[PDB]
RNA sequence: UGAACAGCCUCUAGUUGAUAGAAUAAUGUAGAUAAGGGAAGUCGGCAAAAUAGAUCCGUAACUUCGGGAUAAGGAUUGGC
RNA sequence: UCUUAAGGUAGCCAAAUGCCUCGUCAUCUAAUUAGUGACGCGCAUGAAUGGAUUAACGAGAUUCCCACUGUCCCUAUCUAC
RNA sequence: CAGUCAAGCGUUCAUAGCGACAUUGCUUUUUGAUUCUUCGAUGUCGGCUCUUCCUAUCAUACCGAAGCAGAAUUCGGUAAGCGUUGGAUUGUUCACCCACUAAUAGGGAACGUGAGCUGGGUUUAGACCGUCGUGAGACAGGUUAGUUUUACCCUACUGAUGAAUGUUACCGCAAUAGUAAUUGAACUUAGUACGAGAGGAACAGUUCAUUCGGAUAAUUGGUUUUUGCGGCUGUCUGAUCA
RNA sequence: GGGCGUGUGGCGUAGUCGAGCGCGCUCCCUUGCAUGGGAGAGGUCUCCGGUUCGAUUCCGGACUCGUCCGCCA
């Protein structure tokens, strides 16, 4: 399944949500509807956290989320980290991250193998990232989008790009990740896929105006069969 | 604000009447915008509607490229410049007015903002969070 | 709470205390004043303004 | 013709007129409505303003998007000593309203509060309430007689308290006596209260108690003459105007052929006494403790006193009402305490507030520090410190 | 001091005359400063602000070839 | 071809000269009874009643731009008298 | 501006909404008509500022009707409590566009308001052009430049004292007068009711905001004769210190 | 704002209730200082309703264009 739902009228959940496979992540000021597609689709198998970063509901494009690590801003309080360390389980790490660019969604596209990171991140952040995350790096922009974690979806199986990317950045960044990767659009045709939607190994969640193609596309490329 | 308010927004000290001119954050060639209204202000005698910080208001392209100039659209305020209050207390401000152009559902013409954008802005609209780069 | 430091001199910095300052690379300065805002302002060296925490570490004051 | 543009009044009509007040004690015009069921309890309070300061608290209002999060906020501080029950007087009511019939007193009368029965204290007799007491230190029979008189009679039974100025760092010695209505039992278990409490003190805590929201009553500061544009806040006139500026241009038609009295003019600002309400109470310190600064998470034994003392004021040595916001009046000035006259849901009445930390630096600058300790800790020694 | 019988301070000389005392309300007259915005004010940038000396670099259209021109636009300046 | 002494030539223009008129087209602006460039059956332009052009100059009249600012949003404060 | 009658329009159907041919009125925010008052002078444009009043109600409250399924809209009632904006052009009233908004309703008060301002226009004397005139000169034709005086009196209004009620002091009562709050968005209800679909509500609840008002100065900002501290120029006190 | 009149082929223009000519150019014929001739195409008669049997034609409404008259000191 691509779930349809929505943030009390917002069609973009990667924005108000972090789904990884041990765990998710969804904004205090949600909707009925909105919690209760995660707690049917995830089940009691997968905690969901409700949570604040740094003061915002947005917490999605603030963070970047690992099975085995979660990365946060310097400007989360020690109240959310603790709530996030007592919610979350013993395996996955919360590391704070003091870095200048400071939205670890937006800056980070990344897996439980292998990530893509903004060119002109710090070279201690990208240490952080490959010790907590376990996950090595590649500094690279999808044809000339500087943030990929807004303009990749991405996953084990599969991976979902920009529908305006040069085919030659398509064959290089799926030889650099290991997946397949297909450009194409989510959302009735908003550009921002990463921020679009969320997916795991078995769970895709996007808003209700994706049509039946380009959800067709996610199936396809996620493996979600 | 007005229609594409995601949620409702705290006051913030008023910093950019009619007639700003600030600069454009976004990549889609522009260089200035210029307001000419503000969404959703009241109606005083003699009172310039003026904007803060996650604002929607209506501005002109002065500077840029000629198929963005000589038209209206509508724009969104990211950086303020004049301090302001939150309720945890800090006073807090950038050292330029920025804003992007959006439709009046709010999601960018352009595609990547540069620079910082304000929490208040990114909080109540998506598409800004989505293509900001730093959050504060 | 939290208690924060003066990017300038060093002070701390209770709750609604000063200003706070985002510069344009994105860098975040907290003034626990007028004063070090000013002087930050006018580009002044916290190095060689005598009475800051930079300025006294520098020139092993009290020690 | 008509007015071109439409714009609101300048102004409220309601609080006309802009005179100085009768007194520097605001009246107390309503107390809260009786109701014969609960224990005998006062309306009100006195205190003096001695000056604001900041605090921060966990926010809990389930939908805010500042829910379960920090917030600073402004309190001011109202320095309260226990109040001492001199006197009590009852009310018959009557067509043309509520009148008093007798009033019942206390032996032993302080200086402080027999000072108010002078002008020249010093160049005294001190004769004031000795053959009062005379008419006392017999069985009982010029007393009781009044007072089953006001069980008899007298619908309402007010108190007679005054303050104690001498505890406050005011220089003043003559204390503020006023009349605070009891709301509870028969009008014989109200003059029983009274007689029981004659001669003795009340604290602050017995009448209020934490998130509670109550009126403050005071005379406002008072700032003399004053012209139209800030005693009203109308337009300033353009640059170019003979004959000066801060003033407003037409004062009225030329039929009726009078100024009105909704025209804006020039004249007193301030002084004027003002009841101001819904303010939630924060803290309800005690003066016999340290530590009153200090919270359950701040944990450093400091007292509600800034560093320096408070400006212009002085110690809080005594009891005190932490209080949410701005009151009237400035400090050193006496106001009233009053209870709510209606019960407010509101979801913000009814919240429950437990205080982080409360600031004590320096309000004579830009205070650095809390407490002494912090600032000989950060600064290290001194030249005159040996 | 400075280009200078400019402005500012001083020497010789000459005055110390102009009803005074006490307070510091409004509105004035004269002098000033203002966060953010920058003419949205107004008939109209009225009024105010900004620029300013000197040295070096650089200087357009047009022209009656004489000019425009300090065009515009940049950099520097103390003490030892 | 008539009428008359002869019939407005070269130029110029909604010009300080155009009633209609806020003329029509373009440009300038988000929006212009303003400005500029064109057009000309021009109420009622026009050749020492001087026509057209014109560098430099102007305490002349008008429009736009940059800088600048309490002119203004929206007022506040200080000094002397 | 409002009625009465109703041939017709409205698929059908006079009157949901309109309504010809006729006819009865109201108003004095149009312009006329008249010449009563003022020529030993009542300051004639417009704007700015400010108060109050009217209702023939643009919005907000509660309702009735529909050619009212919902959404949007139209007609009407009680209603003047409360609001009715920012700009480009023009001296304008008016107009016309841009834009926000719940809405950008109409008017009066000596065509409110010049010892309140301004002086762009009109409306002196200078000057230019066109037309007219032999000419001096004329032109609600165009253009440019053109002194805006006085309140200290009475009343009114805003504030401030105060004799006399045996004296003085404290605590009070309340006749009368005034009065104040206003409007919107988002989430949810709910993609629900309704509908064939396209579309698409409302009540209760929650969080904010606009306009207004009354205070206040903990914080932030402004202000500086704290001439408080430091720095700097020129000159003077022989230098130094000051 | 109001009044009065106007609207035909690509262009100009004739119309009494029963759409023609000229100009542009389609073709053919015809020939210096480039003509002429013959067959062509071309309209929702500004639009919408009613009358008639049928309206360019009669009527009503709307649009459009062109004239005339209109604020103040
Ligand atoms: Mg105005
Ligand atoms: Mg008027
Ligand atoms: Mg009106
Ligand atoms: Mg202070």
């Amino acid at each position: 399944m691509a779930t349809r739902t929505q943030f009390e009228n917002s069609n973009e959940i990667g924005v108000f949500s972090k789904l990884t496979n041990t765990y998710c992540l969804v904004a205090v000021g949600g909707s009925e509807n909105f919690y209760s597609a995660f707690e049917a689709e995830l089940g009691d198998a997968i905690p969901i956290v409700h949570t604040t970063i740094a003061g915002t509901r947005i917490i999605g494009r603030m963070t970047a989320g690992n099975r085995r690590g979660l990365l946060v801003p310097t400007q989360t309080t020690d109240q959310e980290l603790q709530h996030l360390r007592n919610s979350l389980p013993d395996s996955v790490k919360i590391q704070r991250v003091e870095e200048r660019l400071s939205a670890l969604g937006n800056v980070i596209c990344c897996n439980d193998y292998v990530a893509l990171v903004h060119p002109d991140i710090d070279r201690e952040t990208e240490e952080l990232i490959s010790d907590v995350l376990g996950v090595e790096v590649f500094r690279q922009t999808i044809s000339g989008n500087i943030l990929v974690g807004s303009y990749c979806s991405l996953s084990n199986q599969g991976g979902l790009v920009h529908p305006q990317t040069s085919v030659q950045d398509q064959e290089e960044l799926s030889s650099l990740l290991q997946v397949p990767l297909v450009a194409g659009t989510v959302n009735r045709g908003s550009s921002v896929v990463g921020a679009g939607m969320v997916v795991n190994d078995y769970l895709a969640v996007t808003g209700l105006d994706t049509t039946a193609p380009e959800l067709s596309v996610i199936e396809s490329i996620f493996r979600l069969q | 604000s007005g229609n594409g308010a995601q949620g409702t927004k705290f006051r913030i000290s008023l910093g950019l009447p009619v007639g700003a001119i600030m600069n454009c954050a976004d990549n889609s060639g522009a260089r200035n915008l210029y307001i000419i209204a503000v969404k959703g202000s009241g109606s005083r005698l003699n009172r310039l509607p003026a904007a803060s910080l996650g604002d929607m208001v209506m501005a002109t392209v002065k500077k840029g490229k000629p198929e963005l100039r000589k038209k209206v659209m509508p724009a969104i305020v990211v950086r303020q410049a004049k301090s302001w209050r939150r309720r945890d207390g800090v006073f807090l401000y950038f050292e330029d007015n920025a804003g992007v152009i959006a439709n009046p559902k709010g999601e960018m013409k352009g595609s990547a903002i540069t620079g910082p954008v304000g929490k208040e802005c990114a909080d109540l609209w998506p598409r800004v969070a989505s293509n900001s780069g730093v959050v504060v | 709470m939290k208690v924060e430091i003066d990017s300038f001199s060093g002070a701390k910095i209770y709750p609604g205390r000063g200003t706070l300052f985002v510069r344009g690379d994105s860098k975040i300065f907290r003034f626990q004043n007028s004063k070090s805002a000013s002087l930050f302002k006018q580009r002044k060296n916290p190095r060689r303004i005598a009475w800051t925490v930079l300025f006294r570490k520098h020139h092993k004051k009290g020690i | 013709s008509h007015r071109k543009y439409e714009a609101p009044r300048h102004g409220h009509l309601g609080f006309l007129p802009r005179k100085r007040a009768a007194s520097i004690r605001a009246r107390v015009k309503a107390f809260p409505k009786d109701d014969r069921s609960k224990p005998v309890a006062l309306t009100s309070f006195l205190g003096y303003k001695a000056g604001m300061t900041t605090i921060v608290r966990d926010l809990d209002r389930p939908g805010s998007k500042f829910h379960k999060r920090e917030v600073v906020e402004a309190v001011t501080v109202v320095d309260t000593p226990p109040v001492v029950v001199v006197g009590v007087v009852g009310y018959v009511e009557t067509p043309r309203g509520l009148r008093s019939l007798t009033t019942v007193w206390a032996e032993h009368l302080s200086d402080e509060v027999k000072r108010r029965f002078y002008k020249n204290w010093y160049k005294s007799k001190k004769k004031a309430f000795t053959k009062y007491s005379a008419k006392y230190a017999q069985d009982g029979a010029g007393i009781e007689r009044e007072l089953a008189r006001i069980k008899k009679y007298a619908s309402v039974v007010r108190v007679l308290v005054h303050t104690q100025i001498r505890k406050t760092p005011l220089a003043q010695k003559k204390a503020h006596l006023a009349e605070i209505q009891l709301n509870g039992g028969s009008i014989s278990e109200k003059v029983d209260w009274a007689r029981e409490h004659f001669e003795k003190t009340v604290a602050v805590d017995s009448v209020f108690e934490q998130n509670e929201m109550i009126d403050a009553i005071a005379v406002t500061k008072g700032h003399g003459f004053e012209g139209v544009t800030h005693r009203w806040g109308t337009k300033k006139l353009p640059r170019k105007t003979h004959r000066g500026l801060r003033k407003v241009a037409c004062i009225g038609a030329w039929h009726p052929a009078h100024v009105m009295w909704s025209v804006a003019r020039a004249g007193q600002r301030g002084y004027h006494s003002r009841t101001s309400i819904n303010h939630k109470i924060y803290r309800v310190g005690k003066g016999d403790d340290e530590a009153n600064g200090a919270t359950s998470f701040d944990r450093t034994k400091k007292t509600i006193t800034p560093m320096g003392g408070f400006v212009h004021y002085g110690e809080i040595k005594n009891d005190f009402i932490m209080v949410k916001g701005c009151i009237p009046g400035n400090r050193k000035r006496i106001v009233t305490l009053r209870k709510s006259l209606y019960t407010n849901t509101s979801r913000k009445a009814l919240e429950e507030v437990s205080l982080k930390w409360i600031d004590t630096a320096s309000k004579f600058g830009k205070g650095r520090f809390q407490t002494p300790a912090e600032k000989h800790a950060f600064m290290g020694t001194l030249k005159k410190d040996l």
